[PDB]
């Protein structure tokens, strides 16, 4: 494969930090008043 | 909070009224029908929405009418 | 909820009458009844021969024959509008 | 085959279209 | 009229089902009853508990537990004396039932009409007459 | 336990056509139906149910064939009831001739 | 307190049921707080381009993976041997016999083998090379990246349309049939006829070249001469071999009918003079109507003017106009259903003639292919049909209706309702008895008894089509007639090679086992059809509810009282029939897969001995097939078909936990829910945490939804592993 | 023969499954001795077994490439055996029933307690009406042309729509 580094960057922080993320940031907007 | 409406087919029976179990019913004067009284909703927003009023009601189609809207502590029976 | 638009030249059209309006004929509006039976019968006698005259359909038909054959569901419409023209007076 | 240079171009264009697509997302949301 | 804060409460051994958090952040409910005898009685919440002789205070999470205790009192022990109030955490004391001295079921002048519909349920206005449209369905 | 119990052991239900075996074979079946059947009873709400009972009255009107006791659609308790009889009678027979099928065979 | 920003009912709720119920309403615009027309239909504009974006990210996606770690140029060599790529597996939590498992595709890393066919289409289409490949996904990023763009810009206020605009019925129409539908036709011809064909015949064609390379030899001259027929002359000879220059022609628009011999597709020059065509006749039908230049069709005006004199349809369709004109759901129910036949018959037709080479030897692709398009056509049907009511209850008047074609269908609804009621049970009693017949005869020994009856009627249209494997002469199958003698010059002889081979699947042979399956497939659709329209014509109003348009679509009941309401919103006849819509669906799949795994094995006595009582089914389909499937793991191993394996399980426990949500109702959970928010404030150093929405149990419809929603994810992925995994593990 | 079938007296798999079932039972029967019950029970089996074998082979039925006998419904008159003659006789005796059943609904309208002759049906009434069914045809055609069959739509109770 050609850039093979590629998917051993992208798969953790696609699948780890990415939803960890917009789960963090998504329940501070729900949870707001204002 | 849920709304709550009485429609002029109410025979004045009272019925709704002893039913609610949030006295959100209450009989006022009118001279509309033989019994002399109606049906009205004056405290609606401690209605919970339970519908025993509509059960109660014993006019072809309902003179009470429960519209279940937003819900709040009161309307969501909470204890907590 | 809003106005819905139509295009300029939108007129009525609802019937209940025997006929409906002439209206209904567009740019035939002004066509006679014998003038579409005529038109009806000659579309529907040219467009079947044509029609006929290429069945067996090849690799080389006949072009005026093709365009000649679209005349017969041409005639039906024609002896539509002929009924409702003689219906209608015309 | 497809070069890594290649693939960083693709990643270039989609990296557009994600602005475009926070940008047309903002829109919507007023 | 207003709640006299004193009244004893009837004997009641402690449950798991009564106030919570809640009640003492957003509202409680006060029942006050008198009794001619030092009976059992059922709480809303959980098991029995010992109405006293005088007068009785109860405090709950809900109004409908307060007029579910008070249908109960009515019917068993023919107590027709009580009093509902709302509480705030601010100490307001707010008076709910019978809210004007006369019950809900039995008519009373000065009670003004709300909620009444002039005409019949079936003439209310369908949905697309007043969509896009503040105007209410009730004719 | 769905490959080597289920899958392996249900060999002798499904093979039992034909031969004195057969009506577990047949119950294995008319099991697997009446607890299918169940869950219409179970997932379903009398509302939709009256209202349709409504639309055959209206066919038996038009025809004055309605019958005197006004046709209802089961009471909301009775629907669990009739759901849950169902599930459990159409579950134990598909276990029941399952069972019994494989173990007469082998044992 | 502020997430439903669209809605301050929700926005104000203290409990969970804020956020659930703001995710669910969030793309019901029409119902948000301070909604106008204008801003409705801006943003359904809007995000109509976002989700176009989305379309073309997806494809760009699948061309890029597949340029990338695909074996596209390896398959593109030997296409019958070697299984394509769809993209490569990185999982760290894969074990290493795993990952050996998983390499296969003359690759050196764990992937996945494609089922959807896209290595066939893109090869047929002209594709030959990664490069191209990834020069098409390139341009997708790009138009992607326009749409979003233009979604963008039509919400700035001055490109914002007014509703004029969106309700321009004759311009859109004229330029949707004669440029969406018919230009883009004319230019998919022009596509195979410039590029597909020359490298269908060994000759690259692209955009370095396409310019000075001629697609006719003679070129652009006979078109300018009427001599359209010498464009038919020489095509591809019966030993051409696909993407080579051996045996091939030169026409560009020849019909012939039937399969490519060696591709056993369509030829090319049909598909290319096919969609010629389709694009004149769309063209000429873009046409139609007035929109600036005085001639053409006002829509009004026929509408109007179409009311049968008689008067059996009362005032016509007086009105329709305005109806459909002024409701999105009235226009999205008709698109919906529209659409979900077309996508049935693409599911019929991609089978019966498939027009990618060397597709339909793919068993895997063409079962996943045919199962997938069918799921999406149920979907479409129901949400026609949901569409329907929801116009019913909130887009209809009953007042600018007046004794129309839709005043007069509530008119007679119990008419229509209780005759779906009479010809689903009349198909069910007799289809599900003559089942049991056969089931309970064939166990006693005796299958000679069983109730049998040959599809006479399909078998005579098959042969009225030239089927000559049941002695019908009628029609196409007679040597001598006028229907047979008129075709004999153009595509007669290539259809009858192509029909009378038992090599493909156009026109397959049917007996009692497909008579009794298409009786079934008829009792699930009228059974569908009932619940919909009687939710549909119910939506409004019924005698238990007469109001029941006051409280909406979707609401949980009206109480205890009357009897009992569950189920008694409209809302609620959808949830019933995706529960038949599912069970059809799974009855139309099971008998493709069946008669066709049957076939493809050379076995099809199997189907016609097996398919007439349902233990044949239940042995030699689900559990005959399960094997290879359920042994993708085993004490002894793993091989590549672990993950079907897993997904099979993975789809029963999802279907299973749907159950909970549709046994077990509110009020148990509610008061459970009371014990734990007890128990959370009495727990030392865990009431130091506290919830900022109060905990409560899911609502009514909710929970409906979300049963519904685990009942067809858990049927979907069953099946899915099923489907595949047993085709891939049989090969046949 | 029709759509390429087979009459069953002279398909072969026919006969191959006549004598699939005959061994079958004297396989069972080979284990059994000759005044025995079991052994007189299997006899009359595969008595019946041969009568049944010969009966469809005699009858006109084809079999297919299966060797079962297939049913033709397209209505032709060589053919009617098997769905127009059974059709008929069912359609006879369904609408006996439901003539039968709409008589006594009506009669039963007409009682001093209606729906206490649906829980407690009048015997003796109820069987004068079952006789009644032998020529429904034209009872319900007179009772449909005479307006007393179908009521007008304005007498049946319908949905507010
Ligand atoms: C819808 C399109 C789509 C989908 C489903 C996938 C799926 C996948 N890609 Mg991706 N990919 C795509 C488009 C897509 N690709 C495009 C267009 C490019 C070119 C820029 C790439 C470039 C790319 C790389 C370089 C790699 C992957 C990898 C992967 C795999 C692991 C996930 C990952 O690391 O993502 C990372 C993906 C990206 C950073 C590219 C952006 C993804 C697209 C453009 C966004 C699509 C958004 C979608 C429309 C909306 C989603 C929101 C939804 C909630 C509504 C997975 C099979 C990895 C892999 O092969 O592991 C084995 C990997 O290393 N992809
Ligand atoms: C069954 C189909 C059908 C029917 C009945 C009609 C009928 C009619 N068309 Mg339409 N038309 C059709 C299909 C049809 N058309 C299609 C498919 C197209 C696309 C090519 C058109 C495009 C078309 C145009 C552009 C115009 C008409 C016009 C007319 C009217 C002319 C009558 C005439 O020639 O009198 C002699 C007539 C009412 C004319 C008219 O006045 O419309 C109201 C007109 O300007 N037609
Ligand atoms: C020639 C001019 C033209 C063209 C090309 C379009 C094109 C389009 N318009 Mg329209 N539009 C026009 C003029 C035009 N418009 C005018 C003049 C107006 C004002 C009166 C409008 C007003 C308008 C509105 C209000 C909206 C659109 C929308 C759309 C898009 C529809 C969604 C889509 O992609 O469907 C693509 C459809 C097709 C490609 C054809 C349908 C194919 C059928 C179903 C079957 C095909 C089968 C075939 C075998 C496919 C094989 C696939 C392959 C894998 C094998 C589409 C791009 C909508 C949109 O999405 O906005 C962004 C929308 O909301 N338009
Ligand atoms: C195996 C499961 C199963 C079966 C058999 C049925 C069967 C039926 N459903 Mg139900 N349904 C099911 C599952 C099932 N459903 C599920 C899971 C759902 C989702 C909640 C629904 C939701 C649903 C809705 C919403 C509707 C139906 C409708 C129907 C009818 C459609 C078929 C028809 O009209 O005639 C087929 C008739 C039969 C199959 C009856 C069988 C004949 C019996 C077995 C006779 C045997 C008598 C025997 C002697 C009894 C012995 C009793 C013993 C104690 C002595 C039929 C009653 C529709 C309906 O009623 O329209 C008319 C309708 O509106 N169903
Ligand atoms: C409402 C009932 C109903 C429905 C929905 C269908 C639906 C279907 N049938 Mg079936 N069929 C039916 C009744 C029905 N059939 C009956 C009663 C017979 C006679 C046994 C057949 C015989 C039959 C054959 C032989 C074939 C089909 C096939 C098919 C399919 C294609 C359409 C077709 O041929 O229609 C057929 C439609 C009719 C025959 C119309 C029936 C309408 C009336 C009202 C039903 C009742 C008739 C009544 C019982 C008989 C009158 C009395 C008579 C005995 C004197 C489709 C799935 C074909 C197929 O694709 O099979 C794979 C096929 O080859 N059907
Ligand atoms: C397969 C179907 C299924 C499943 C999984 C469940 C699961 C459950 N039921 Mg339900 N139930 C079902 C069918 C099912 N039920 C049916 C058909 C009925 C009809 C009568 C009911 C009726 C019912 C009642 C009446 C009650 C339950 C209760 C329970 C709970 C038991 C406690 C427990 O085991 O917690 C552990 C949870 C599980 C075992 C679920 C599976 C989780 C596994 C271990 C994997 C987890 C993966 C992980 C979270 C992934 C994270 C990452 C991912 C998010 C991306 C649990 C939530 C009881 C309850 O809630 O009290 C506690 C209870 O009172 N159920
Ligand atoms: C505890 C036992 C159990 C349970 C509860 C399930 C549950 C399920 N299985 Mg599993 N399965 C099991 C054991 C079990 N399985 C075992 C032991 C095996 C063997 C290893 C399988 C093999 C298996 C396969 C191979 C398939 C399932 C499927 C299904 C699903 C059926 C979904 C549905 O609504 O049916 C709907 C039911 C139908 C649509 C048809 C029912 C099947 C009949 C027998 C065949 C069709 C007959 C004919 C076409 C219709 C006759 C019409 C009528 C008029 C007479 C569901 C997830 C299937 C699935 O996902 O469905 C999409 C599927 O493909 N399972
Ligand atoms: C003899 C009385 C009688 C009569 C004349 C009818 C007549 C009719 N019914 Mg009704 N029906 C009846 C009893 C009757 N029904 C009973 C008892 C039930 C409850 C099971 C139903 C349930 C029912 C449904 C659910 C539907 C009909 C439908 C229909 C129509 C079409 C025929 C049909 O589908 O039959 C179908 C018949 C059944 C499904 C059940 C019949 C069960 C037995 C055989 C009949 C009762 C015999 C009775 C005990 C007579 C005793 C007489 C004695 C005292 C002298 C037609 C209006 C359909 C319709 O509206 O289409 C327009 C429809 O959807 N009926
Ligand atoms: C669902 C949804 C929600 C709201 C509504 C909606 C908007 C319509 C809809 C749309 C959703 C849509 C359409 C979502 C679309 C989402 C997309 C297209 C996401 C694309 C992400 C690409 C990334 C992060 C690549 C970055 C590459 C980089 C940083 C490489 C950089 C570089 C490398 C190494 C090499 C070159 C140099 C540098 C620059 C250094
Ligand atoms: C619910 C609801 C409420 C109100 C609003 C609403 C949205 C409109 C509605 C929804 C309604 C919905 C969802 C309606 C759905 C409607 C559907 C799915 C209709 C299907 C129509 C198919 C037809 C007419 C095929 C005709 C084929 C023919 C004639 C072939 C002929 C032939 C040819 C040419 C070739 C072969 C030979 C033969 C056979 C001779
Ligand atoms: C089908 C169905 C009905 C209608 C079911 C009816 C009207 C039952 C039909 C019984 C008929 C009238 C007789 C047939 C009885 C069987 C032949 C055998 C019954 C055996 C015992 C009754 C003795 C409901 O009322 C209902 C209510 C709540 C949730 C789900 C449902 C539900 O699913």
């Amino acid at each position: 494969m050609t850039a093979a580094y590629l998917p051993s960057i992208l798969v953790p922080i696609i699948g780890l930090i990415f939803p960890g993320l917009v789960m963090a940031f998504a329940f501070i907007y729900i949870e707001q008043d204002e | 909070s849920h709304s709550v409406k009485v429609y002029d087919t109410c025979i004045g029976c009272t019925q709704c009224v002893r039913a609610c179990p949030c006295d959100v019913l209450e009989m006022v004067s009118w001279d509309g029908c033989k019994a002399g009284q109606i049906a009205s909703a004056p405290r609606t927003e401690d209605c919970i929405g339970c519908k025993r009023c509509e059960t109660a009601c014993p006019t072809d189609f309902l003179s009470v009418r429960v519209y279940l809207g937003g819900e709040t502590t009161r309307s969501m029976g909470l204890a907590y | 909820f809003s106005p819905v638009p139509s295009p300029e030249g939108t007129k009525e059209t609802y019937w209940e009458t025997k006929a409906p309006s002439s209206d209904v004929l567009g740019i035939g509006a002004g066509v006679s009844s014998g003038n579409f039976a005529a038109a009806s019968v000659f579309a529907a006698l040219v467009g079947g021969y044509c029609t006929g005259q290429v069945i067996p359909l090849t690799v080389e038909p006949n072009p005026l024959f093709l365009a000649g054959s679209f005349l017969l569901p041409y005639s039906w419409a024609l002896h539509v509008a002929a009924w409702i023209q003689k219906n209608n007076g015309k | 085959m497809i070069s890594d240079t290649q693939i960083f171009i693709a990643l270039i264009l989609a990296l557009v279209s994600l602005v475009l697509a926070i940008r047309l997302g903002r829109a919507l949301y007023q | 009229e207003t709640l006299n804060l004193q009244i004893p409460s009837p004997t009641f051994e402690g449950s798991t089902g009564g106030w919570l958090r809640a009640a003492e952040v957003e509202e409680k409910y006060a029942i006050t009853w008198t009794s001619p005898k030092e009976q059992v009685f059922e709480m809303p919440t959980g098991g029995a508990a010992i109405m006293r002789q005088g007068e009785n205070l109860l405090y709950l999470a809900r109004k409908e537990q307060c007029l579910a205790l008070a249908t109960q009192v009515k019917n068993s022990f023919k107590i027709t004396d009580y009093k509902v109030y709302r509480i705030f955490p601010s100490g307001e004391v707010q008076y709910l039932h019978p809210k004007d001295g006369v019950f809900p079921e039995k008519v009373n002048a000065g009670r003004v009409g709300v909620g009444n519909v002039s005409h019949s349920i079936g003439k209310n206005l369908n949905p697309a007459q007043i969509k896009f449209t503040s105007k209410s369905f009730n004719g | 336990w769905l490959r080597d119990f289920l899958w392996a052991q249900a060999s002798q239900v499904i093979q039992s056509y034909g031969s004195a075996l057969s009506a577990y074979g047949l119950i294995f079946l008319g099991a697997h139906f009446i607890w299918a059947f169940s869950l219409m009873f179970l997932f379903s709400g009398r509302g939709y149910w009256q209202e349709l009972i409504e639309s055959i009255v209206w066919a038996h009107n038009k025809l004055n064939v309605a019958p005197a006791i006004q046709p209802r659609a089961l009471s909301i308790t009775q629907g669990r009831a009739v759901g849950l009889a169902h599930y459990l009678l159409g579950g134990i027979g598909t276990t029941w001739a399952f069972f019994l099928a494989r173990i007469i065979s082998v044992g | 307190t502020k997430f439903p920003k669209f809605s301050q009912a929700l926005a104000q709720d203290p409990a969970t049921r804020r956020i659930w119920y703001g995710l669910a309403t969030a793309h019901d615009l029409e119902s948000h707080d301070g909604m106008t027309e204008e801003n409705l239909y801006q943003k359904i504009f809007a995000s109509h381009f976002g989700h176009l974006a989305v379309i073309f990210l997806w494809t760009s996606g699948n061309l890029f993976h597949v340029a990338w770690q695909g074996n596209f140029e390896q398959w593109v060599l030997n296409p019958l041997k070697v299984k394509p790529i769809a993209h490569a597996i990185w999982d760290p939590h894969f074990g290493q016999p795993a990952v050996k498992a998983f390499t296969k595709g003359g690759v050196s890393y764990p992937v996945n083998i494609a089922t959807s066919g896209v290595y066939h289409w893109w090869y047929t289409i002209g594709m030959r090379s990664n490069t191209d490949l990834y020069a098409g996904s390139l341009f997708l990023l790009f138009l992607a990246g326009v749409f979003l763009f233009a979604g963008w810009l039509h919400l700035q206020p001055k490109f914002r349309p007014g509703l004029s605009w969106f309700k321009n019925n004759e311009s859109r129409l004229n330029h949707h049939l004669s440029g969406l539908f018919g230009f883009s036709s004319l230019a998919w011809s022009a596509h195979l006829i410039h590029v597909a064909i020359p490298e269908a015949r060994g000759q690259h064609v692209c955009w370095d070249n396409f310019t000075k390379v001629a697609p006719h030899p003679a070129g652009l001259q006979p078109f300018f001469t009427g001599n359209w027929g010498a464009y038919a002359a020489s095509p591809d000879t019966t030993n051409h071999i696909f993407g080579t220059s051996e045996g091939a022609g030169t026409a560009i628009l020849t019909f012939l009918g039937g399969f490519h011999p060696q591709t056993q597709a369509l030829w090319l020059t049909d598909i290319a003079h096919h969609h010629l065509a389709i694009g004149v006749v769309f063209i000429f039908a873009g046409h139609m109507y007035r929109t600036n230049w005085g001639i053409g069709h006002s829509l009004k005006e026929i509408l109007d003017a179409h009311r049968p004199p008689g008067g059996r349809l009362g005032a016509g369709h007086k009105g329709i106009f305005e109806t459909l004109t002024n409701s999105l759901h009235f226009q999205l129910g008709l698109a919906l259903a529209s659409l979900g036949v077309i996508t049935s018959l693409v599911a019929q037709h991609m089978y019966a003639l498939p027009s990618y080479a060397f597709i339909a030897k793919d068993y895997v692709t063409q079962s996943a292919l045919y199962t997938h398009h069918q799921y999406i056509a149920g979907f479409l049907m129901v949400g026609a049909f949901a569409h329907g009511a929801i116009f019913f209850v909130r887009d209809y008047d009953p007042e600018q209706n007046k004794n129309n074609v839709l005043a007069r269908i509530l008119d007679h609804k119990e008419a229509i309702i209780s005759h779906l009621s009479w010809v689903s049970l009349f198909l069910g009693f007799h289809t599900l008895g003559i089942y049991v017949h056969n089931d309970v005869v064939v166990a006693f020994g005796t299958p000679e008894k069983q109730i049998l009856v040959e599809p006479v009627f399909a078998q005579w249209i098959q042969a009225s089509s030239g089927k000559a494997l049941y002695g019908f002469d009628v029609l196409l199958s007679s040597t001598n007639s006028v229907a047979a003698n008129a075709s004999s010059n153009i595509w007669l002889p290539g259809w009858l090679e192509a029909i009378n081979s038992g090599k493909n699947s156009l026109f397959l042979p049917i007996g009692p086992g497909d008579f009794l399956i298409h009786h079934a497939i008829a009792l699930a659709l009228h059974t569908t059809t009932l619940i919909l329209v009687k939710g549909a014509l119910d939506a409004r109003g019924s005698k238990l509810m007469p109001d029941k348009k006051d409280f909406g679509y979707a609401f949980p009941c009206d109480g205890p009282g009357r009897g009992g309401t569950c189920d008694i919103s409209a809302w609620d006849a959808f949830y019933l029939s995706m529960f038949w819509m599912l069970n059809t669906i799974g009855w139309v799949t099971f008998y493709w897969h069946w008669k066709h795994i049957t076939i493809w094995q050379g076995n099809a006595g199997q189907f016609n001995e097996s398919s007439t009582y349902i233990m044949g089914w239940l042995r030699d389909y689900l559990w005959l097939n399960s094997s290879p499937l359920i042994n993708g793991y085993n004490p002894f191993g793993m091989n590549s078909l672990s993950v079907w394996s897993w997904m099979f399980l993975f789809g029963h426990l999802i279907w299973a936990t749907g159950f909970m949500f549709l046994i077990s109702w509110r009020g148990y959970w509610q008061e459970l829910i009371e014990t734990l928010v007890w128990a959370h404030e009495r727990t030392p150093l865990a009431n130091l945490v506290r919830w900022k929405d109060k905990p409560v149990a899911l609502s009514i419809v909710q929970a409906r939804l979300v049963g519904l929603i685990h009942f067809t994810a858990g049927y979907i992925f069953t099946y899915a592993a099923f489907v595949i995994a047993s085709t891939t593990g049989k090969f046949g | 023969d029709v759509a390429g079938l087979t009459p069953c007296g002279e398909s072969k798999e026919f006969a191959r499954r006549l004598d699939g079932s005959v061994k079958k039972l004297q396989t069972r029967l080979s284990k059994y001795e000759a005044g025995t019950p079991p052994a007189l029970a299997l006899q009359k089996q595969i008595d019946k077994t041969k009568n049944r074998f010969d009966r469809y082979g005699k009858a006109g039925l084809l079999c297919g490439t299966d060797g079962l006998p297939h049913l033709i419904t397209d209505g032709r008159w060589t053919h009617s055996g098997e769905f127009v003659i059974p059709g008929l006789l069912f359609l006879y005796v369904a609408g006996w029933i439901g003539w039968v059943g709409r008589s006594y609904v009506l009669f039963a309208r007409t009682a001093d307690k209606p729906t206490e002759k649906e829980i407690i049906i009048d015997v003796p009434v109820a069987l004068s009406f079952v006789s009644t069914g032998f020529i429904w045809p034209f009872s319900a055609f007179k009772e449909f042309t005479s307006g007393n069959l179908i009521v007008p739509a304005d007498e049946i109770t319908v949905s507010p729509r």
